RNA sequence: UGACGGAGCCAGCGAGUCUAACCUUGGCCGAGAGGUCUUGGUAAAAACUCCGUCGUAACGAGGAAUUCCUAGUAAGCGCAAGUCAUCAGCUUGCGUUGAUUACGUCCCUGCCCUUCACAC
């Protein structure tokens, strides 16, 4: 995933936080990427497709 | 033996599928012979029903480890088996032989070309009871997956905090009698599951004397895993760590061997369910 | 590691909480320990909170 | 649709294999020589396409 | 925000010492769950 | 019908598939003769049947050989251990079988893998 | 750290509501029941 | 036991209407939303065999110690997939080429066990 966080710094804050899709799939922040700074690694309950958006709820 | 083998399954198949059926009959013939002990009145479905009575004389003289098991539990000591993933670095190769002094009766093979396939088939053949496969993640065990001959189950593990023996400076060498067996805090019918596969890799009948214990602690489903050595003193006992330390978790468990992904799933973790944090399985 | 044992508690009558490095040319830390003050500073901050 | 791997299909019993007529490339002499009536037939054979896809629909 | 997963546990010395008090326990005890040999 | 038979030869994933039936002595691998098969260094081997029974077996038949699969070298013993099993096995069929005995000795006893499989099945330890 | 303190509390504040929410249930109906059930039977008598 | 170029040629895994860049220069249309075009920069089977050419600050194959390893094994080569844990600073599979040395001994080092015929 891209555009939801700036840097790996970031990222790392929000490690094991739970995000879904518009389609209701659930997943998790699994580890952020080296390169570039801010795209991470998540694993969703299925396969996900290109034009879904992913969404981290906070308050 | 391959037709052996194949016929073996689907007669285990048949079985399990009418003892599913058989377990209302069973319970039936409970309340049946609760009420000639008693006295009291039989259900209405259980009094209209001529046959089961008729059925009852020949079937009142009708009187545990795991079926897999059962057959050689307590008779044949196990053979066992451990391998790693293609093209093993040093550590993983380090820790699959401390796995192998672990189990009194495992034999370390190294798996270079080895086919899946083929080396399922190869253990059958040579009367391998268990087939142990290490993964690791630049020189760090990951994973721990133990597969049953001839029919399963398989058993997948994840291994976090792994301490191995050889990080140790003048540790020795290890002593390799049967060790005594702990297992703390295996309540569900699934870690009862897991007691079950994981105590048949060892010899039975360790001597009362034996100075190796091996303990299995279940700690919210992180089973901690270790190996001490006692001495009875005069007034308690003292232990000393002898490793390695690793802490595993089961997220898969399925009725058949490795090779087979299209196995029947016993168990499997859910991670994504919203309710996944609140319970322990095992 | 036991034959040592005995012989160590016959004379008085966990190598593991530490790792030792490798001389290229020995104790290097403590993990039981560090994490535990790295957990606890940060608990009793979380209480603070 | 699903389409079957052609390892698993080729090991299939004689009860379940999978039946799959290749295309044609070479013309055949049959296609070569059916006369197809054109003008006034073509026009009373679009008319029965047309009625049998209305049909078809409705029901 | 909210986890999916609780986090490894870390093994810290009061955990080992916990985990030792209940072997030490088991074999003052002497009783363990070891697989026992059949008779015949 | 023209007498033929149909053998097999397999080295690891390399399969060979040998028809043999009478002929004017033609033999071709994959559609090209047997003298093109590569690598050139080991030709030799694939000519090792050809020249332990003697070209005059081989006058009155032809043979084609298709392989797939594996790599040059596992190719190059399925094609002949085709080859070996094919001429026995016409020599079974459509001539006398003290001919086929004769055969079999001969590769027998130059090389029992020209008939039987060299199959390297794990054994544990 | 942090991730461990919120899944226990949020453990621990949703096992209190379930009984709660249980208690006040069950001691309504069977004090209230009670009362439904004792008018009942004076209607029946009645 | 090279580099460059050309030629020949050999696998097995793998198929969700699903697979996938970024930053700019400007034209036109449109109330807006936006749509289309234009533009520069940045990032992103191999082995094998045959033929032809050249030519033999840091570091030039890695000390002491220490670890592992017995046949389709060590080692080399590439191709796929990412399967609720783990993994992409990577992980797991798949095929290709494929050896040397031992397969004996309790001498040393550890661990372990012992103290129904005939014949002994
Ligand atoms: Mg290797
Ligand atoms: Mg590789
Ligand atoms: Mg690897």
């Amino acid at each position: 995933i891209k555009d939801m966080f700036s840097s790996a710094m970031e990222v790392a804050r929000f490690e094991g936080a739970q995000i879904k899709t518009v389609s209701g799939i659930r997943g998790e922040i699994k580890r952020a990427l080296s390169k570039p700074e801010g795209h991470y690694r998540a694993a969703f309950e299925d396969k996900i497709l290109m034009s879904d958006i992913v969404i981290l709820r906070s308050w | 033996m391959l037709r052996r083998q194949a016929r073996e399954r689907r007669e285990y198949l048949y079985r399990k599928a009418q003892e599913l059926q058989d377990s209302q009959l069973q319970q039936k013939r409970q309340i049946i012979k609760q009420a000639l002990a008693q006295g009291k009145p039989l259900p209405k479905e259980l009094a209209e029903d001529e046959s089961l009575q008729k059925d009852f004389r020949y079937d009142q003289s009708l009187k545990q480890v795991d079926d897999e098991y059962a057959a050689t539990s307590g008779i044949m000591d196990p053979r066992i088996i451990v391998t790693t993933s293609r093209d093993p670095s040093t550590r993983l190769s380090q820790f699959a032989k401390e796995i192998k002094l672990l189990f009194p009766n495992a034999v370390r093979l190294n798996r270079g070309n080895y086919v899946m396939p083929n080396l399922v088939d190869a253990c059958k053949k040579s009367g391998t009871t268990d087939l142990v496969v290490l993964h690791e993640h630049r020189g760090v065990p990951t994973s721990l997956t133990i597969s049953h001959f001839p029919h399963g189950p398989t058993a997948q593990f994840s291994l976090h905090n792994v301490v191995m023996r050889h990080d140790i400076i003048n540790a020795g060498n290890q002593s390799e009698v049967n060790p005594h067996l702990i297992f703390d805090n295996f309540t569900t019918a699934l870690g009862k599951r897991v007691v079950c596969i994981l105590k048949h890799l060892f010899n039975a009948g360790p001597k009362k004397d034996s100075e190796r214990v091996i303990t299995f602690a279940n700690r919210g489903d992180f089973i901690s895993v270790r190996q001490h050595v006692y001495v009875r003193t005069r007034e308690g006992v003292e232990i000393a760590e002898v490793g390695p330390r690793f802490e595993m978790r089961l997220f898969e468990l399925r009725l058949g061997t490795l090779e087979n992904k299209d196995a029947d799933v016993e168990w499997q973790l859910r991670r994504f369910i919203r309710t996944a944090n609140k319970k322990d399985y095992l | 590691q036991l034959k040592n044992l005995k012989a160590a508690l016959k004379a008085r009558g966990n190598p593991f909480e530490i790792k030792a490095a490798r001389n290229k040319r020995i104790a290097v830390g403590k993990p039981g320990i560090s994490k535990q003050i790295g957990e606890e500073q940060r608990k009793r901050a979380f209480e603070a909170r | 649709g699903l389409k079957v791997p052609k390892a698993v299909q080729k090991e299939l019993p004689f009860k379940s294999q999978i039946h799959q007529m290749k295309p044609q490339k070479k013309k055949t002499y049959m296609a070569k020589r059916a006369v197809v009536l054109g003008g006034d037939e073509k026009k009373a054979r679009s008319f029965i396409q047309k009625v049998l896809t209305i049909s078809k629909a409705k029901d | 925000f909210d986890r999916t997963a609780k986090p490894v546990p870390v093994i810290t010395s009061e955990v080992t010492e916990s985990l030792e008090d209940m072997i030490r326990r088991r074999i003052q005890d002497s009783n363990f769950d070891d697989l026992q040999r059949r008779t015949l | 019908a023209v007498p033929s038979v149909q053998t097999f030869g397999k080295k690891k994933s390399a399969t060979a598939v040998a028809h043999v039936k009478a002929g004017k002595g033609l033999i071709k691998v994959n559609g090209s003769p047997i003298t093109l098969v590569e690598p050139e260094i080991l030709r030799f081997k694939v000519y090792e049947p050809l020249l332990l029974v003697g070209l005059d077996k081989f006058s009155n038949i032809d043979i084609r050989v298709r392989v797939t699969g594996g790599g040059h070298v596992s190719q190059v013993y399925a094609i002949r251990q085709a080859i070996a099993k094919g001429l026995v096995a016409y020599h079974q069929k459509y001539v006398d079988e003290q001919s086929k005995n004769e055969l079999k000795k001969a590769f027998t006893s130059y090389d029992r893998t020209l008939l039987i499989a060299d199959s390297r099945r794990p054994e544990p330890k | 750290f942090e991730a461990r303190q919120r899944i226990e509390e949020k453990n621990k504040e949703s096992s209190d509501y379930h009984a709660k929410m249980a208690h006040i249930v069950n001691t309504i109906n069977t004090e209230e029941g009670a009362e439904k059930n004792k008018y009942e039977r004076e209607r029946k008598l009645r």
